[PDB]
């Protein structure tokens, strides 16, 4: 514990929005009143997910599907090649 | 980091080493505070080096520099480098607690 | 003179399985901490100092968690 | 774990805590494939049983497929010739998937794994030849594997070098299991469905015996049976 | 090939989740039939072409 | 490369021969791979 | 004595750090078999901290 | 009955990393050193 | 090949709907019981926010300066393991 | 970046978790994330494609 | 706060070199 | 919330026509080949 060079370092070498979103928090956990008046707006949201989820499951049954149409042109190959 | 900005602190403490170590040896104080002492013609006084102590703990202790280097890296290389069994908010979490338990996991004996 | 000829095996404390083994059976929770981690440690590196064959009285003390 | 691999609308996972459930589902099947060779009487209801012949179908980890296929093949070992679990519990989309590990020709463990678990499961020979080879596709990949994994990782010699000029000495690993396992499937007597097999395989293992010498000694019981 | 599988960077075939209610997606089972299609249109593939030098 | 002090049935000897039994083990398994 | 003089190159003091906040922990290892094996089992987690779909997630938002 | 002995060298490492790839050196020169060390004492 | 391209993409939108399944699931939890949810908010983004930082005093001119050793009696955590570390011979 | 470590990891639960708090109260738009992920006519896009397999295959 | 002492009295001026004391003068 | 509503409401119809037309076709050309290679075999 000796500064023995930190003046010569002083010569050469001259947040608060989630502290206030715990604070709201924490005044949320204390009256039941708001805590429905969180519920619902919670449960409109979920909605809003479930809406997203089917428009990526409406893609992947679509992208599957050249994929297996990739294989059908392949399969079909052999409906000739074994035959021969 | 920045070996620019290190040059340059590195070239004042050799400005400091070769400024004190030209003062001279024979070097004394006289303080204010030898009145209430009456010193004779050869009596000795008890404050003649307050100056010249001063004047070798600044240029011993810039000698002594890449020693308390080398203990401070022997202290940080050895508090740091355990790190997750003595600070407690780091050996209670799930990933660390997780992960050193998984490093402990002995080889399964087949038969 | 009396404070020459101690043993030598026992001038540590106690030893360190019976450190682990009342360890666990008290209720102070970081000293569980350090119980589990040594049982760990000796069941990885040399289990059969853990071997339940020997020491019976340590099933019910894992079971217990 | 059963109720997470089924996906039933009981116990649904919550899925901030699944690293949690995650590593606590790996400790228990390494404890339940220590302690299922104590448990080698089987029973017909089992649920040790029931709840991995669920778990194998769900799970895409290598470790945890080689752990339940070790369980269930050290679960019967001592276990009947008339009535256990393995006459019914096995609902053919399971024993259609393990018999299809033997197509995937890298890796090493799963075959032998396979392998091991087909042969607890084909000693007593009554009804669990047909059983095993009752089906259009598990009865039909073994007519292309078996002889295949013969000559498994074994320099054969080759002939291409002989077209474009212008023997091993020993065996591998898994072929000393499939020898094992088609030599004990030679032994179905009376011509049921193993005899069945084991008379197409002849005109193309004959063609195997002939490259490796060390497939003279073994696959010895199967060429007395022909 | 090895002995052993080679592990690689890049993901493969990561889960399809379960907890969803099929009362609003009714679509996951579909996709569920489509995939186990692929697996059995792969094994006759793979099978055949383990085949076509036997 | 820390030793202990602890109580068991065995002798000092036979410890050794376990410690013999497990570390060949040890020594086959991280040599084979 | 045997110190060096305070005006000699080697005055970095962190060079090789490497708090274990910043170690590599370990997780799940994706296994490929071939080009038609789409079947077996994909990956491989043995002692893993964290899960497949947290560590594909982890993979997703970074690429 | 009671015997006071000596407990096995347990492979301490100074640094303790997590993954396996970075120990594996370290404990094969703990196995040479450790059984090296107790071959002379047979 | 094509192929392992569009496999990749496969998979790239599978974890997709594995972090919109999730995002879903949080909420919806939150939406039943949304007292022992925030309760939990609480507890763990206040514990990651101590874990990450619990490293701030390990960089280069933080350890080179003296507001480390000296005067930080409030922080306590190094500068009192040197009764432990000389008794082991380190230093 | 091929590996992750603890501050990854935590940073990113972190991250994750208080972007979900964040919609509750409103205070962060997202609708990019959103629209982007939806792209409606990219759906409609492919909804033609899968009309055009229906005719295609029938 | 520890600060280590800014000894003035031992340091010789710069810009004039003249007003020193007798003693850090040569 | 209406453009994909309505594109999110008539697609399932044809999700539910389209696998199942795979499921026809690919069950017919599997027994196809099924019977074409026991013709192989003799």
């Amino acid at each position: 514990s000796l500064p023995i060079e930190d003046n010569y370092i002083r010569e050469v070498v001259g947040s608060k929005l989630m502290e206030c979103v715990n604070d709201a928090v924490q005044t949320l956990l204390q009256g039941d009143d708001k805590l429905g008046k969180v519920s619902d707006k919670s449960r409109e949201i979920s909605e809003k997910y479930i809406e997203e989820s089917q428009a990526i499951i409406q893609e992947l049954v679509k992208l599957t599907m050249e994929k297996l149409e990739s294989k059908f042109t392949k399969l079909c190959d052999l409906e000739t090649q074994l035959e021969m | 980091g920045d070996p620019d900005t290190e040059i340059r602190i590195s070239a004042r403490i050799s400005n400091r080493i070769n400024e004190l170590e030209r003062l001279p040896a024979n070097l004394g104080t006289y303080s204010l505070d030898d009145c209430l002492e009456f010193i004779t013609k050869d009596d000795l006084s008890s404050r003649m080096d307050t100056f010249k102590i001063k004047a070798l703990v600044e240029l011993k202790s810039l000698k002594l520099l890449t020693k308390q280097k080398s203990i401070r890296q022997k202290l940080i290389n050895n508090v740091a480098s355990q790190a997750h069994h003595n600070i407690p908010y780091l050996r209670d979490s799930p990933f660390t607690a997780a992960a050193q338990r998984s490093v402990q996991i002995r080889s399964k004996v087949i038969v | 003179n009396v404070f020459q000829s101690l043993p030598k095996e026992t001038a540590r404390g106690v030893d360190d399985l019976t450190r682990m083994e009342m360890a666990l059976l008290s209720g102070i929770p970081e000293e569980i901490k350090w119980s589990l981690k040594k049982y760990l440690t000796y069941s990885n590196k040399a289990p059969y100092m853990i071997s339940l064959r020997t020491l019976p009285d340590l099933l019910p003390l894992f079971k217990t968690f | 774990f059963q109720c997470v691999a089924t996906g039933d609308n009981k116990w649904q996972l919550y899925e901030g805590n699944a690293t949690f459930f995650n590593e606590l589902t790996h400790y228990t099947l390494d404890l339940m494939e220590a302690i299922s060779s104590y448990i080698a009487p089987a029973m017909k209801d089992d649920h040790y049983f029931q709840t991995l012949v669920s778990i194998l179908n769900y799970t895409k980890d290598r470790y945890m497929v080689i752990s339940i296929l070790r369980s269930l093949s050290r679960l019967l070992v001592r276990s009947k010739a008339n009535e256990e679990s393995a006459a019914d519990n096995l609902d053919h989309k399971t024993l259609s998937l393990i018999v299809s590990f033997l197509l995937l020709e890298c890796d090493s463990e799963l075959i032998i794994a396979s392998l091991d678990f087909l042969y607890q499961y084909i000693l007593p020979g009554s009804q669990r030849i047909t059983e095993l080879f009752k089906s259009k596709e598990c009865s039909l990949i073994l007519e292309a594997t078996l002889p295949n994994l013969l000559s498994y990782n074994i320099a054969t010699p080759d002939y291409h070098l002989l077209q474009k000029h212008k023997f091993p000495q020993e065996l591998s690993d898994v072929s000393k299991v499939a020898c094992t396992f088609l030599c004990l499937l030679s032994n179905d007597t009376d011509d049921g469905a193993g005899s069945a097999f084991c008379q197409r395989i002849r005109p193309l293992v004959l063609h195997k015996l002939a490259d490796i010498p060390p497939l003279t000694l073994a696959l010895s019981e199967y060429m007395e049976n022909t | 090939t090895q002995t052993n599988p080679v592990p690689v960077t890049y993901p493969t075939d990561a889960y399809i989740p379960t907890y969803l209610p099929d009362d609003k997606v009714s679509n996951l089972a579909d996709l569920k039939k489509l995939i186990e299609m692929d697996s059995r249109l792969d094994l006759y593939l793979t099978r055949r072409r383990l085949d076509t030098s036997i | 490369a820390v030793f202990d002090l602890m109580t068991s049935p065995f002798t000092q000897e036979e410890v050794l021969i376990k410690e013999i039994d497990f570390l060949k083990n040890k020594l086959l398994d991280l040599q084979s791979l | 004595s045997n110190i060096p003089d305070p005006t000699l190159p080697p005055t970095e003091m962190m060079t090789r750090f490497l708090h274990p906040n910043w170690y590599a922990l370990p997780t799940t290892v994706w296994l490929k078999y071939g080009n038609y094996n789409s079947w077996a089992p994909s990956f491989n987690e043995n002692g893993t901290v964290v899960d497949s779909t947290t560590r594909g997630l982890i993979w997703l938002e970074r690429i | 009955p009671l015997n006071w002995v000596q407990g096995p060298a347990i492979f301490h490492m100074l640094t303790s990393p997590y993954t396996q790839d970075e120990i594996i050196n370290h404990e094969m020169n703990f196995l040479k050193g450790r059984l090296l060390e107790l071959q002379e004492i047979t | 090949a094509e192929d392992t391209a569009k496999l990749r993409e496969i998979t790239k939108l599978a974890l997709q709907l594995n972090s919109s399944a999730q995002k879903y699931q949080f909420f919806h939890e939150l939406s039943l019981h949304p007292r022992e949810t925030l309760t939990h908010y609480l507890w763990s983004s206040k514990q990651n926010e101590l874990v990450l930082q619990g490293d701030q005093y390990f960089n280069e001119d933080a350890a080179r300066t003296s507001d480390i050793y000296s005067n930080n009696n409030n922080d306590r955590s190094l500068m009192g393991n040197i009764s432990l570390l000389y008794s082991q011979g380190r230093l | 970046y091929n590996n992750v470590t603890l501050k990854n990891l935590t940073a990113f639960q972190l991250l994750s978790q208080r972007e979900n708090i964040c919609e509750l109260l409103n205070l962060v738009e997202s609708t990019e994330r959103h629209n982007s992920i939806i792209n409606p006519e990219r759906q409609r896009m492919s909804l033609e494609e899968m009309k055009k397999m229906l005719d295609a295959l029938k | 706060k520890k600060e280590f002492p800014v000894n003035l009295t031992i340091k010789k001026n710069v810009y004039d070199s003249a007003q020193d004391f007798n003693a850090l003068q040569d």
